[PDB]
């Protein structure tokens, strides 16, 4: 499917590692737990964004009841 | 609206971990038996 | 429409025998 | 009857206009008071926005109300006047993907274009309206609740 | 229920009069029945 | 679905006060 | 943020200011009392009303304008008008005696009594603003107050704010109809200051507007207020880019630079379109190509000259409303492919396009219809120089027999200044002829 | 590592760069809030190229916004992707330039260059290894044509080795919205030739030409024109941010695109441009991409290279396709149109491939080319600069700033010297 | 491989071509969306002959529609199969010719032919090995009879070796809807004789006679006439698209059927034409087919073959039959009607068999023949053309477009030389 980083990436890595995100979240200053932390963090964010989106879809429309000419009047 | 195979790289579309008809392979297994155990 | 007052009918506008 | 000996005297022609809504509604603007919590996202706090729906065209503009000792830059407006998407942030469409008048081809001057009757590629778009927005509901303002 | 307005620009031209024109006496029996084919 | 209805202009014999002589309305209990 | 101050002078300035400030209060939605409507909330943007109004702590907006006149009656009606609580009592400045159609009276005898008054109240308004874009001045060359008391004012304004722009909207004497006879005497003497103490002029005569209103707007018995509403439309179209956003926001400095090639040539000609009544407006479709054509006929100029007799040299546009940029470009290409419209040899590209969003508002009880799109033109051309020649012809025939001079001499005018200004206007006329020559 | 400093000057630069940051935020899966909603890790592998990192998983753009007029900054901040930018990166003055090059370059530019230099120096040291700076502005304005050239001058002294690419907007004679436009352009192209590694000449009229006939848009606004520019800018660094079958970067083309340091003016192109009605009819294939590449219609500057000779050609392909179907067609287009290529350089074409196509599309390609036709653009400014300078018109605005007259003479002299040697390379025997 | 591009000029060609693209699509099972909803494999094997591939499994016709008026394009687009056609292939002007051959060929056609030749060149280079083009037009129109000859006059020069076919519609004297009808025809037939490989003369009046009697429709609209024509193009290329026991194509028939290059006018025919009532009262067999086309009532041209000699005869068959039966019915008809066949050419008939019949029908055949009867159709026009030209009537409309008078005389002279040589071949001794 889409690219996921398999966990044991070698230490001599020249790539973006969310050091500040892992350090504010939990754990220690290592990329092997860091990248997993960022992964399920962004998965959780996608989850609640989808929840908000489906709630907005859930909200139903209402009846225009009356004519726009009378509304203008 | 958007695809996901847009996100494909040459490296891991080319190199992947490695993973004829059953009547034919069964026939060849019988052929192997009828020689290895043949007297 | 059904002229009879069946179970299909919902309103029923009539007088009381009192009236 | 349906194919060999069927006729059509008229040719279809769709037309748009906005001046009816413009000269009918014009200055009528619906105003609503908003709240977006940001306490979840680390250094975030409650913000008091103000929503404006323009009945003339259907666009939405959002202002903000700051406290007294607010450290913000005293911005004029959070969002400009535009049609707010309702399903979240839509992906960037291709250049020219969203059009108004579907056209067959150039009259091959400089003002010539033939509108094809069969609309073929339509980028369906959902936007908030006064119909959608009410009191008590929650609105996804470009990803914000 | 207001009357059918003309072209709204012409209504603005005409003014307030073309806005002004628009806006138990007898017993009756009634009914309604809502059915699904 | 589909709705249908009918009306009938009944007429009291004398010009009576047409505010106390109103036919009652019956609704379905369901 | 951009801010502008109005220094309307005299009866012509005050009457124009009543119509213009009525338009601004409707444009932003201001009540006559001053406060924003707590009930209705047309529009948005606190910065949108900051170019003209200055909101106070209580919430009321105070206009940035100075009403000055040497006769009290013209301002007293504003003091008892509908917008009395809107305008500042300090901002309204009156005088006991007027110049009585005398340039010398308002420049040396009656003006100097009151200069220290208006200068500081101007300074107070300038101290309220942070970044002042410039000054708009409205007056007339006929009356003494609008001419004499003006001419000293921006002379002192020039030495107080050297870099601040000073726009000039003024009433020229009409070629045929005149409301006074000593008017050319004030007209000739005032023309010096609009040369070395001005940045742009907005020359307009009352008769040319009279022709436009009777032909397009069907008003066969027009009044001064109908003239003042169109003038209000001109200035609002100029400052539309500052008030609201647009694709091509154009500041006053932007169009000053692309209108004035030489320091002595700062007299562009204005044009406004569409100017149509309500019944005709919806009957005729209006387009960007059509409204830009309406800017080009000689019959639609609010000056009495034929540009076909002259040469377009610097020409500025101000589109407004539901405008689309090709229709601007396709209109310009259509304009250029006309032998009837000619340009100078040294300006192959002389167009200044400005695009705004908000369509022009219509004041109720007015004459212009509600239109979706509009256009403003500021075409500087050399055909205006003929109008100065007619004034010189009228001045010369009067100057020869020494008529009315004892009024000016008795005020404290040296008679040689009358001759000196005449040579200045001769020199300015030749300067326009120099540009008309093609290499 | 490989970071880009995005400079942004003038109203044209502010609107174009705002459209640019919207485009690549979609490409990198960044919401207007600032978080990352992308699904694959390839969207976030080299996000440090354009985005700086902030706490709470927030990515802030590495751009500096400058304009002498505070009005345009309000419009950018109130954008859809308006709050993503940093207010400290907003640097603005109180007085505009009024389309006057001299005011923005000397008088009013001096008060704001220091604060701008502070931000870009901070943002330079924030990244650890910067590839170079990227500036978008207009050559007919007062700030971008003015102060923008001044910022070009100061940075090269500070950082000589770093590359700059400029996607400047070159004014058109057929449609013009400024009368002093010849003055500002002629005083800016002098600063470009001295200090610029690569220029991309963008003309608004050619964009209007594309929208009317290629894309069939009845009422496209400036956002659609900025959309085509933003797509072009993303198509240059697409090989840099993502892995590719044959990798390249800005310097790979820049070394290969500059035979001589005076010639760094390139005209860009974008391949997949068709009306929304005929998208189903068009077959996305390599032959149709190349035919849409090499026609005089598709190209977004104001010159016809049928009148010139193609010096060097760069083609960057987005997505996975065939290099064979690539390299053949560059060979076929080389052999068929032999007269339009110079003879002293065989193999004028440079090809680069990035395996990731843009969002919402399956293939795309960006064309960058240096040809003799760009000299037609400069000489047509000489006809309008010299004719109006001959009468000394519109001079006191520039003279009132304190500048001399010899600057106009030397700017025309350098530009006339530029086109003459540019003409010389056209008539060159192999 | 073997591709055909369909040119579409004039209202008559537009309506006929729309039905032609309608008919061949159900044979290939293409829905009005443009997908393939057919069932059999050979139904989608050679679709590249007429169709071009598009993304998403979409097939588009290789058709170019040209008309001087945009009104007919709206109707053809409004046609049910108009969605299939590519939008950019619609090339059309603003003002028509008004049935003036003068205006279409010279005055207004010159402004359009450039836009035409770019598109057809694009179709030409889209395919690899083009067999030929296909044009449908009327000889009495203003666009088809006029600029239609202009296009084929051009298309010979750049593409000489390709096969040139046109399904022209020939005017009838008995039913005429145009007064300047022979004026257009005489100036057109000169263009066909110089530059055309084969011309099929279709008469509207002969279509009516077939509709009156053979199928006895009481309301034959133009759709039925076009459909009877629409069967014919399907019959001449059915051996090309589908395999047969004895294969053939356009070149195979053309070489065997043109004995001398000046004679390229042919009478087409279709076999299975019956009334709905008498479908029961029929015995579908090789001889029953063979009796049908050899009756002159079946011919859709306006000339009786019994008044001349059959030069060449070609019958292409559709369906599975016996070589013995078709060969023998070939042989008997040659023996019995000996006088109607020429003597210096033995074995005047050529036969082709395609195994695949039409869907829903068990058998079909198409007859195409060169006979001496066609020169009656030519001389009858000269009896008209001389009458108007003697009094110089209807001339200033042609003279007003800037041409001379001599082009009328040489066109008649070429027509005179054609029939005189044609008459000579009739009176030839073996
Ligand atoms: N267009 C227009 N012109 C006006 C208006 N009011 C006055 N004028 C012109 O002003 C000229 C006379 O000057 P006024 O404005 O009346 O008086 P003043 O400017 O105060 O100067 P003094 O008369 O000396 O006091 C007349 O010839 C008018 O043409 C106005 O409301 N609209
Ligand atoms: N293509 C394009 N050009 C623009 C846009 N916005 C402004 N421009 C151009 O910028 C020029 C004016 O620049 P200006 O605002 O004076 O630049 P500044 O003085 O540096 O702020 C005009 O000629 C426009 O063509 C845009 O969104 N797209
Ligand atoms: N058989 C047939 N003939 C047609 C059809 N439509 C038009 N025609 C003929 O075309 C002739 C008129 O052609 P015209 O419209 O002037 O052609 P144009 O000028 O090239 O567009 C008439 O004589 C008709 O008989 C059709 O659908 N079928
Ligand atoms: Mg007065």
């Amino acid at each position: 499917k889409t690219f996921m980083r398999k966990l044991p990436i070698t230490p001599g890595y020249c790539g973006f590692i969310p050091w500040l995100s892992c350090q504010e979240s939990s754990s220690e200053d290592r990329m092997n737990p860091c990248v997993k932390a960022f992964q399920e963090r962004t998965q959780r964010y996608k989850e609640d964004q989808q929840g908000l989106n489906c709630s907005v879809a859930n909200t139903p429309p209402l009846k225009p009841i009356c004519s726009e000419d009378t509304v203008l009047w | 609206h958007v695809d996901l195979d847009i996100y494909q790289s040459s490296y891991m579309v080319d190199y992947k971990p490695f993973g004829v008809t059953p009547q034919e392979q069964a026939k060849l297994d019988a052929q192997l038996q009828s020689k290895e155990f043949y007297q | 429409m059904l002229p009879f007052v069946s179970n299909r009918t919902t309103f029923f506008t009539r007088y009381t025998p009192d009236d | 009857r349906e194919t060999l000996e069927f006729v059509d005297p008229f040719r279809p022609y769709q037309s748009f206009d906005t001046l009816k809504r413009f000269i009918q509604y014009d200055g009528k603007v619906l105003r609503f008071f908003c709240l977006w919590d940001d306490s979840t996202s680390l250094f975030g706090d409650r913000r008091e926005f103000v929503l404006h729906y323009f009945l003339c065209d259907g666009t939405v503009e959002i202002r903000e109300v700051l406290p007294s000792n607010s450290g913000r830059d005293a911005m004029s407006s959070f969002l400009r006047r535009g049609k707010l998407p309702k399903y979240g942030p839509p992906g960037i469409y291709q250049p020219g993907q969203i059009t108004d008048r579907a056209v067959l081809n150039v009259y091959g001057r400089a003002d010539g274009y033939l509108l094809d009757k069969y609309q073929l590629g339509k980028v369906e778009q959902d936007f908030y309206t006064d119909q959608d927005l009410s009191i008590g509901a929650t609105i996804n303002v470009w990803g914000r609740k | 229920e207001a009357r059918d307005l003309g072209h709204p620009g012409l209504l603005l031209a005409y003014g307030e009069e073309a806005w002004k024109d628009a806006a138990n006496n007898q017993l009756y029996h009634c009914r309604r029945d809502e059915y699904l084919p | 679905p589909v709705v249908q209805e009918c009306y009938q202009p009944f007429h009291l014999p004398g010009y009576r006060y047409l505010n106390a002589w109103r036919p009652s309305v019956f609704h379905k209990i369901a | 943020m951009r801010e502008c101050i109005s220094i309307h002078v005299g009866q012509a300035g005050v009457q124009i200011g009543n119509a213009c400030w009525e338009l601004y209060c409707l444009e932003h939605g201001i009540q006559p009392d001053g406060q924003m409507p707590s009930d209705k909330t047309i529009g948005g943007g606190d910065d949108s009303f900051n170019t003209f109004f200055s909101e106070t702590g209580a919430g009321k907006h105070v206009p940035r304008a100075v009403f000055v006149d040497l006769e009290p009656t013209v301002v007293d009606e504003v003091r008892t008008g509908t917008y009395r609580q809107l305008f500042h009592p300090e901002q309204l400045i009156t005088g006991k005696e007027d110049a009585a159609n005398n340039y010398a009276r308002g420049h040396y005898t009656i003006g100097k009594e009151i200069v220290d008054l208006v200068l500081d109240r101007i300074r107070k308004l300038a101290d309220l603003c942070t970044g002042l874009q410039g000054f708009l001045i409205f007056h007339s060359f006929g009356g003494g107050t609008g001419s004499g008391f003006a001419s000293l004012l921006m002379e002192r304004l020039s030495v107080d704010y050297g870099k601040k722009s000073k726009l000039e909207f003024a009433i020229y004497p009409a070629p045929q109809v005149s409301t006074a006879v000593v008017e050319p005497y004030n007209s000739i003497l005032t023309t010096h200051t609009t040369l070395e103490h001005s940045d742009c002029a907005f020359m307009v005569d009352n008769e040319a507007i009279y022709d436009i209103c009777r032909r397009n707007l069907d008003i066969e018995r027009p009044t001064y207020t109908n003239l003042n509403r169109l003038i209000g439309q001109i200035v609002s179209s100029i400052t539309a880019s500052l008030r609201f956003d647009g694709a091509l926001n154009v500041d006053l400095t932007e169009f000053q630079t692309n209108l004035v090639p030489y320091p002595r040539i700062h007299f562009p000609l204005a044009t406004y379109a569409p100017v149509i009544s309500a019944e005709k407006a919806y009957h005729e479709q209006l387009s960007v190509a059509e409204i830009t054509n309406a800017c080009f006929e000689p019959a639609n100029q609010m000056v009495k000259c034929d540009p076909r007799h002259g040469k377009y040299m610097a020409c500025c546009m101000l589109y407004r409303g539901d405008v689309v940029p090709k229709d601007v470009n396709a209109a310009i290409a259509t304009i250029k492919t006309k032998r009837t419209i000619q340009f100078v040899d040294w300006c192959p590209t002389g167009f200044k396009v400005g695009i705004n969003y908000q369509p022009p508002t219509v004041v109720p009880g007015g004459d212009l219809a509600k239109v979706q799109r509009a256009v403003c033109m500021l075409s500087n051309t050399t055909a205006i120089a003929e109008a100065w020649a007619r004034l010189d012809h009228k001045f010369d025939l009067m100057y020869a027999k020494r008529a009315f001079v004892h009024w000016y001499v008795g005020e404290g005018m040296e008679e040689g200044e009358f001759s000196e200004a005449r040579e200045d206007l001769a020199a300015l006329e030749k300067d326009y002829e120099e540009v008309g020559v093609d290499s | 590592m490989r970071e880009i400093v995005h400079l942004q000057a003038g109203q044209c630069g502010n609107q174009i760069g705002a459209k640019f940051w919207e485009v690549i935020s979609d490409e990198h899966g960044i919401d207007p809030t600032g978080t990352y909603h992308g699904d694959s890790d390839l969207q976030l592998e080299r996000i440090n190229v354009y985005y700086n990192e902030a706490t709470g998983g927030k990515y802030v753009p590495r751009a500096v916004l400058v304009d002498l007029e505070p009005g345009t900054m309000d419009s950018v901040r109130s954008g859809p992707f308006g709050q993503i930018f940093r207010p400290d990166n907003f640097v603005f003055g109180q007085s505009g330039a009024g389309n006057n090059w001299a005011k923005g370059h000397y008088t009013e530019g001096a008060e704001l260059v220091d604060s701008v230099l502070d931000v870009v120096r901070k943002e330079a040291e924030s990244c650890d290894c910067l590839q170079g700076f990227q500036l978008t502005h207009s050559l007919g304005g007062g700030t971008g044509s003015g102060m923008g050239t001044l910022l070009i001058s100061k940075i090269r002294e500070e950082y000589p080795d770093r590359i700059m690419n400029t996607f400047s907007v070159v004014p058109s004679p057929k449609v013009s919205d400024t009368v002093v436009e010849p003055y500002n352009a002629t005083l800016s192209v002098h600063q470009l030739v001295e200090n610029t590694d690569e220029t991309y000449c963008i003309d608004n009229e050619a964009l209007y030409d594309i929208c009317f006939r290629t894309l069939k848009l009845t009422t496209p606004t400036y956002g659609d024109l900025n959309h085509l520019v933003s797509a072009t800018m993303s198509g240059v660094t697409t090989c840099l941010r993502f892995p590719g079958q044959l990798n390249a970067d800005l310097r790979k083309l820049a070394v290969n695109m500059v035979p001589f340091p005076r010639l760094h003016f390139f005209m860009p192109g974008f391949a997949p441009l068709t009306s929304r009605g005929s998208q189903q009819y068009r077959a996305l294939t390599v032959p149709e991409l190349t035919q849409q590449m090499f026609d005089a219609k598709n190209m977004m500057a104001a010159c016809d290279p049928r009148h010139g000779r193609y010096l060097t050609v760069a083609a960057v392909f987005r997505g996975r396709m065939s290099m064979k179907e690539v390299d053949e067609q560059m060979l076929n287009v080389q052999n068929k149109n032999s007269s339009y290529f110079v003879e002293w350089i065989p193999n004028n074409v440079k090809t680069a491939v990035c395996d990731i196509p843009p969002r919402g599309l399956k293939m795309s390609a960006t064309f960058i080319g240096n040809s003799t036709a760009i000299q037609e653009l400069f000489k047509r400014i000489s006809e309008q600069f010299t004719a109006m300078f001959r009468r000394k018109a519109f001079l006191h605005w520039y003279t009132g700033e304190g500048m001399d007259e010899m600057e106009f003479t030397e700017a025309e002299s350098n530009m006339n010297d530029l086109v003459s040697e540019y003409q010389q390379y056209q008539d060159a025997t192999a």
